[PDB]
């Protein structure tokens, strides 16, 4: 990657995965080389190792190596040492649980745990980061009524809130998205939405322009135009 | 702290299951007069229609409705009030009456012009005549209930002892009195102001059979509702127990690793 | 006073006779609070 960033100076791409896999050769190769073995069993030498290697990746002025790193959490605990200092060194990240798989959802992104530090009112404008900040709020809350949800009815919530329920159940089902590599696994043909599109779908959404369609319409479809076509499909 | 947290939060759901159990079977005791209430009410009833029915009953105006103040009876207070909403599409600009709270709530949500009267302090209580002639003396003075030239009532109809389906039923006004051929199957001279006696008369016998109607249903729905409340307690009385045991033993584990960590320097 | 007020006074009187029972005097004795509500705005809440 250095010999395309520095020599030939174009812009690379990088891939790597999993870097869960780096960290935990170092500790393989640890106890053996003789160290007194850190905390979970982890490397001293976790630190240092992990931000040599992710000081190697960089954009320099000399040339921008986009990257991507896969981090196997062992045991899906974000807790764990290793993942946690990965989870400092990357720029963007995109959490995607086991929960999230359980509800079907492909792509299987946790959406509350997920940042970059390029989602900003100026980075991406006013409108968009609006158009997420509802996004952020209605699942949070969905969240957030997750207990009372379980132990009593959703009859049995306030009506306002019944409405943010119902929006938010939608929202969930709405960010699957079909991936054409996935096609063999969904057996739906992928789709890729821009992001002039995907603005403007979630926010219609947001103003329950087409809610009034089921759950259902929104299950593993497309944007916004595409799930107009969904409902009559169903209601077919 | 995990081990805590867990604990805590296990503590907090078996209390919560405590509760749910504890009203059930509360529920069932006080459903006991409900029903009892309910029959009694509905053979004065049936006496009214007898008339009514016999006379030939052919008939802005009153909606009436009842619902508790209280909720947590499940969804009796708003399949009753989604039935309202139906109706009040049908109807131009009908003056509501609500008696208790809950259906109150969800109406003025739905339009707050047409709410009027509502009334408060009712639903903690088993209907009793008593309430059922003070709503309804109310109920002429201030609403000026003639001005309607039908009136209809909304209660809950416990359908079966597992089941309620909202209802509704239309109380006659003097009118429906006056013209229908209620001379030909019954007598009276005109002395009597027959159809301003008997329509204030049924105005309060009809409300109060709806009440106990609707005072079953609350009470029946509530003891379901939290016998289905326990069930889901239940469960994540189950998932969390598993949570504590796993958690219980990762403690263990974690604290036993230091251990050996110092032990082995 | 409507006929039926009238009637319910005379049955709260009517247990003034000397042998009562719990259900009766729950039956001469509730209370309730009648809201008025505008086209909104709700005149101050007036003990039934």
């Amino acid at each position: 990657a250095e010999y395309f960033r520095d020599e030939e100076g174009q812009d690379v791409l990088l891939f790597i995965d999993n870097i869960f896999r780096f960290t935990q050769a170092g500790s393989e190769v640890s106890a053996l080389l003789g160290r007194i073995p850190s905390a979970v069993g982890y490397q001293p030498t976790l630190a240092t190792d992990m931000g040599l290697l992710q000081e190697r990746i960089t954009t320099t002025k000399k040339g921008s190596v986009t990257s991507v790193q896969a981090v196997y959490v062992p045991a899906d605990d974000l807790t764990d040492p290793a993942p946690a200092t990965t989870f400092a060194h990357l720029d963007a990240t995109t959490v995607l649980s086991r929960g999230i798989s359980e509800l079907g959802i492909y792509p299987a992104v946790d959406p509350l745990d997920s940042k970059s530090r390029l989602l900003d009112a100026a980075v991406v404008g006013q409108e968009h980061y609006d158009v997420a900040s509802k996004v952020q709020e209605t699942l949070q809350t969905y969240k957030s009524l997750q207990d009372i949800i379980a132990i009593l009815g959703m009859d049995e919530l306030s009506e306002q809130d019944k409405l943010t329920v119902e929006r938010a159940r939608k929202i969930q089902r709405f960010l699957s998205q079909p991936f054409a590599v996935a096609e063999v696994f969904t057996g739906i043909p992928g789709k890729l939405v821009r992001l002039k599109d995907t603005v403007a779908s979630f926010k219609a959404v947001l103003e329950g322009k087409y809610d009034n369609i089921p759950e259902h319409a929104f299950y593993m479809v497309g944007g916004i135009e595409d799930v107009v076509a969904k409902a009559e499909k169903l209601a077919a | 702290a995990t081990l805590k947290e867990v604990e805590m939060r296990l503590k907090s759901i078996k209390n919560i299951e405590k509760i749910t159990k504890t009203m059930k079977i509360v529920a069932s005791t006080r459903l006991s007069k409900a029903e009892k209430a309910k029959i009694s009410a509905k053979k004065m009833d049936e006496a009214e229609q007898l008339f009514y029915k016999n006379a030939e009953t052919k008939n802005k105006e009153l909606i009436v409705a009842i619902t508790s103040d209280k909720g947590l009876c499940g969804s009796i207070h708003s399949q009753l009030a989604k039935a309202v909403r139906r109706h009040l599409n049908d109807q131009p600009n009908a003056d509501i009456v609500t008696i208790g709270d809950k259906i109150k709530m969800q109406l003025l949500r739905t339009h707050p012009n047409n709410i009027k009267l509502s009334i408060n302090g009712i639903g903690k209580d088993a209907p009793t005549f008593q309430e059922s002639a003070l709503i309804a003396d109310k109920l002429l003075s201030v609403m000026k209930a003639g001005t309607y030239p039908k009136i209809s009532i909304f209660y809950n109809d416990p359908v079966s002892s597992l089941s309620f389906e909202p209802s509704e039923k239309p109380i006659f006004n003097a009118k429906t009195i006056e013209q229908s051929p209620s001379f030909g199957k019954f007598e009276i001279d005109t002395d009597a102001n027959v159809p301003r006696d008997l329509f204030e008369y049924t105005l309060a016998n009809q409300m109060l059979t709806a009440m106990a109607q609707g005072y079953a249903a609350e009470i029946s729905a509530r003891r379901n509702a939290m016998d289905n409340a326990s069930k889901n307690a239940g469960d994540m009385i189950n998932r969390y127990s598993i949570l504590y045991n796993r958690t219980r033993q990762a403690v263990i584990t974690n604290e036993l690793v230091d251990i050996i960590t110092g032990a082995s320097s | 006073i409507s006929y039926a007020a009238y009637l319910n006074v005379a049955a709260q009187a009517i247990r003034s006779t000397e042998l009562q029972t719990a259900s009766v005097l729950n039956r001469s004795q509730t209370d309730a609070f009648y809201t008025q509500y505008k086209n909104a705005s709700e005149p101050t809440p007036i003990t039934k």
